[PDB]
This record gives structure tokens, sequence and C-alpha cells, in this order.
């Protein structure tokens, strides 16, 4: 009865292109901006989440310099900070949002040193974050519809459904922490949708953190495109190499996907 | 009492049919429930009226043999099974069970309990070395129908049904086992998620609906047997494909 209150835990923040969120140069001085940087052990890269909805490194709370689109994030004293620029929420869809303003943490680019900011929630992949101590992406087999697998073929620009062969490098995907899906041995390529409308095809584009490349693996078995609320669908009509597209949720089998981790 | 049923016939059974089976199974027990993060939490014991506490599963082997098992809707546990007029219950069998299950059948109490470790010892072998799949299942029914090697046989049923309903990862493995009639032994990861269902249930509930991170981490095994710890829902799901939650917290 009644969920016991958990103690403050320490984890890191993995986001765009796999980079970690860390305080610039490890300066614990109030006002220091928050930025991206390769994931290491450096204490300043560690964040402790308290029940007060506040996350803080080296004692200082993660604060939103301002509460409007464009304001940068930085650390500062919790006792003197604003009671809203210090409150954050971590959602399963991979969304880190500030309750009051409704703006979400964003990463304009995947280049380390990039200062993180508060922006309007457009569900782009630049707003996709995953907080955990395990900073690596999960390599897996994307099984679907007819026991076939999602296979990247040719010049890694197309994705067809073909008989599952675990050893086929073209059937191995890396579930990145920024909520994007990429080619295991070509993590620069992201599974992308050609649009936000039903029947819109699905191909392989360069990873740029667009709203067209942000996917959410719903617990119901479906994979959704947060921005369009459309899910991945397998064109039944096709005999072979059936293509995948984004179609309104229906519940049918060809909209079911099981991530079978081959390594973890 | 008359409890709802879900049946699965091995004779000419496809991977799809199996999938449909595990579907009806979940619906039957996930009734009257509030869900967290999309996953339903089995009704507490003090909420399920006896009339809807157990669900009957009907599994038939290639030669027509039919064995029925009663699963507790509150924990998705297998509590007893009956075949050819006879029924069996584990040593810990609560009056509730015998009192309401398989009335009209010669009931029997077993010399062991339904623990993965108890079953394992009674069986004389460990889950890790037991084969699962179409044949093992078929041969498992026959064995129970003839009240022989009941222990080791129960381990096949358990992993191929309740567990499958729990973890979609298992559902897959088994599904593939039917699709190309072969056999497989559970790997380190599989058994790893089997033994931590409760922990996962705890972690998920504590954080509450939508909250992604876990206050604590779940210990899972990798194929090589290398320790692995998931600290966030998505991670847990993506890896296990969990479908049902066991009430532990209340949030
Ligand atoms: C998904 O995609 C990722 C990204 O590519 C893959 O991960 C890489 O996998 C490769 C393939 O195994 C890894 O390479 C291995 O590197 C071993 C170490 O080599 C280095 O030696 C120098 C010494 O000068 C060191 O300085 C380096 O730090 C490295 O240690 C290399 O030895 C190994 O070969 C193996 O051969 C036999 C075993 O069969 C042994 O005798 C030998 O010692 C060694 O074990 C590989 O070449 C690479 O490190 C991985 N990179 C990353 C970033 O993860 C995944 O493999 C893909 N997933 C799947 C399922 O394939
Ligand atoms: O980009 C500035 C860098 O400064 C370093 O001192 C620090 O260790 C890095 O994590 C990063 O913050």
């Amino acid at each position: 009865e009644t969920c016991a209150i958990p103690a403050p835990f320490t984890r890191r923040i993995v986001g765009r292109d796999g980079l970690c969120v860390d305080v610039r140069n490890g300066y614990d001085t109030d006002g220091t901006p928050i930025q991206l940087w390769p994931c290491g052990t450096q204490r300043n890269q560690q964040w402790t989440f308290y029940n007060d909805k506040t996350i803080r490194s080296m004692g200082k709370c993660m604060t939103a310099n301002g509460l409007n689109s464009g304001s940068y994030i930085m650390i500062t004293d919790c006792s003197t900070a604003a009671e809203d620029a210090t409150k954050w929420e971590v959602l399963i869809d991979g969304s880190i949002i500030n309750p009051s303003s409704g703006l979400v943490m964003t990463a304009p680019s995947g280049a380390s040193r990039t200062t993180l900011l508060l922006e309007n929630n457009i569900h782009a992949a630049s707003q996709g974050w995953t907080v955990s101590n395990d900073v690596q992406p999960i390599a897996t087999l994307i099984v679907g519809y007819n026991e076939m697998c999602l296979q990247a073929n040719g010049e890694n620009n197309n994705v067809w459904m073909e008989d599952c062969d675990v050893t086929s490098v073209q059937q191995q995907w890396a579930l990145f922490d920024d909520r994007t899906i990429r080619v295991n041995n070509s993590r620069g390529l992201c599974v992308t949708s050609n649009g936000y409308v039903s029947k819109d095809l699905i191909v392989i584009r360069k990873c740029q953190g667009l709203a067209t490349q942000r996917w959410f693996f719903n617990s119901d078995g479906s994979v959704v495109n947060l921005k369009s609320t459309r899910v991945m669908d397998v064109k039944e009509s096709d005999v072979s190499l059936q293509e995948v597209i984004i179609f309104p949720a229906t519940g049918n089998p060809n909209q079911q996907w099981r991530t079978q981790v081959p390594q973890i | 009492i008359d409890y709802p049923s879900v049946s699965f016939n091995l004779a000419g059974a496809k991977s799809t049919t199996y999938r449909d089976f595990l579907k009806n199974l979940r619906d039957r027990v996930a009734t009257g429930t509030y869900e967290v993060n999309g996953l339903p939490v089995l009704r507490r014991e003090s909420e399920v009226q006896v009339k809807n506490r157990f669900v009957l599963v009907r599994l038939t082997n290639y030669n027509g043999d039919t064995v029925t098992s009663a699963v507790d809707v509150t924990n998705l546990y297998l509590v007893a099974f009956s075949a050819n007029g006879n029924s069996y219950f584990f040593k810990d069998a609560t009056e509730l069970q015998k009192s309401n299950l398989f009335l009209g059948t010669t009931q029997h109490t077993l010399s062991f309990t339904g623990n993965y470790d108890n079953l394992e010892t009674a069986a004389g072998t460990r889950r890790e070395s037991i084969e699962l799949g179409p044949n093992p299942l078929d041969g498992a029914i026959t064995s129970l129908w003839y009240d022989g090697g009941v222990a080791r046989s129960l381990l096949v049923l358990i992993q191929m049904v309740p567990e499958a309903a729990r973890f979609r990862y298992i559902e897959q493995e088994v599904r593939r086992s039917l699709q190309q009639l072969t056999s497989f032994t559970p790997n380190a990861l599989m058994l790893s998620m089997e033994n931590n269902w409760s922990s996962m249930s705890l972690e998920v509930q504590l954080s509450g609906d939508n909250v992604s991170p876990f206050s604590g981490t779940v210990q899972l095994q990798n194929y090589d047997h290398t320790p692995r710890l998931v600290d966030n829902f998505e991670e847990l799901y993506k890896i296990t494909g969990i479908a049902i939650l066991l009430f532990r917290c209340v949030a």
C-alpha cells in the first residue's frame, strides 16, 4: 500500500547523437551553462534526481536561465533559484520537460560543447533524452508483422521487410538514447519518415534530430512518431520486400513490433 | 464454479494462432484494472471475487490429449491442473483453490510447491537445461495426462504460457519455435527476466505513470552471463517486452 518515497538517485543524461549532459569545465559556480560532451566518469556529468522534481550536479540545481523558448540551461543555488526554473519532468517518450512553461530541453546540434536550452515542444529528435547509468545504445533485431525483420538495404536509404537472419548486418539496429533508430554499423543513418501523413513512406536519412526521425516504442507493441502520432505500418499488399509506412493506429498485427536484443 | 477459458491446440497450430492465444489470455486476466505506462497491474487479492479469481487454460497435444490448468488472475501463477478425471494441487494449495477448482474430479495434493527452485529440485534438473518448443510442449501434455514426470513437465508449461504472457520477449522465442519446429533451452537473459518479474513490477510502480527513471536498478543477465542493470522503463521494456505488471506498490 502506498508507494514508498525513493531516495535521491544518481544517473547521467544521454541525448542527441549519444553525447552526455555535463556542466561546462566542471565549474560548480552559479550560472555555469549546461552542454553536451562525450560520456565519461567526470563527477560533473553525474546528476542526482531528488523528489522535489529537481536535478542537481555538485549540489547545484539544474535551472532554466529563462522560462521562454531559447533560454539556456545552467546550474545554480537551489535556495536562491526560481521555483519553476528548477523543476523538471522525465517522461518515457524521452521527454525532459519543465512543468510551468511547458518548454522542453533541447539540443540544437549533436556537436559536443553545444549549450542545451529550453524550447517549444516540437518532439524533434533533438529533444529526445534518456537518463540512465548505462550510456550505450541497445543493439537489436526489429521483428514485425509476419515474423520478418526490418532490413536496411542497398545504399542504406530504404527499409524493407525480409526473412529474419540475425547474422545479417543489415538487420541490426541501434536504439539510441536520443530516441532515434540507427544502423548499427552506420550510426549516422537514422530510420526516417518521409512525412507526417498516413501512407508516408519510411526510408533512411542522415541523422539530424528532426521530428521525422524521432520514434517512441509504445508499450502496446507499436512504434509511434510523436509529432504525427502515426505509427509504423507494413504494407500488406506487397508480396516481397513489403515497405513500411506511417499509418494511423488500428491495432492490426502489421503494426506490432518486437525488439529482440541480439547483444543488449 | 465456471471460469472463462482460453485454449490452444497443437494440432496444426501456427505461430499466429499461438499469438492469438496469448492475446485472449492477457485480456481474460487484465480485466478490471488500472494500468501504469500502458501495462496493466493484476488485481490485488483483496479485490477479486472468487467467481473471477481463476482462469482455465486448455492445452491439447497432437494426439488429442487435453490438460487443463487453473491460473490465479492476481499473480498469473499456475495453481493446479487436471486431466482424465483427476486434478492436482501443490502442497501450499489454499482451501480456496481445492474448494472451487475442478469439482467433480479426483483431486490430489502434490509433494512439492510451485517455486521455480522447488519445481527445479523436484524435477531433478534446472530450467537452464530443459528444452522448450512444439515437441517439448506436446510431450509435456502427454506426461501430465498420464501423471508422470509432473514436475519437469510443469516447467515447460509455465515458461511457455504464463511467462510468455508476461514477457513478449519469451512470446517471440516460443513463437519462432513453432514457426520452424525446432527446440531451445532458456538463455541467461530469459531466465533473468523470469526471476525478476516482481522487482520490475516494483521499480515500474514506484516511479509512477510516465516517470521514466527507476529509483533502483533491475539486475538482468546477458547472453554471456554478464551482469546487466536496467534503470529506466524504456530500457526494461525494449529488453524484456514486458506485458503485465504484478501489484506490489500502490503509488
Ligand atoms: C553493432 O555495432 C557496433 C559498432 O561497430 C559493434 O561494436 C564493435 O564491434 C567490433 C567487432 O567485434 C569491435 O571490434 C573488436 O575490437 C577488438 C579489440 O581491438 C582493439 O585492439 C587495440 C590494440 O592495439 C586496442 O587499442 C583497442 O582498444 C581494441 O581493444 C578486436 O580484437 C576484436 O576482434 C576479436 O577477435 C578474436 C575474437 O573472435 C580475439 O582473438 C580478439 O582478441 C578480439 O576479441 C574486434 O575487432 C569494436 O570494438 C566494437 N565497437 C564498439 C564501439 O562497440 C557491434 O559488434 C555491433 N553489434 C553486433 C551484434 O555485431
Ligand atoms: O566543453 C568544456 C569541457 O570542459 C572540461 O573541463 C570538462 O571536463 C568537459 O566535460 C567539458 O565541460
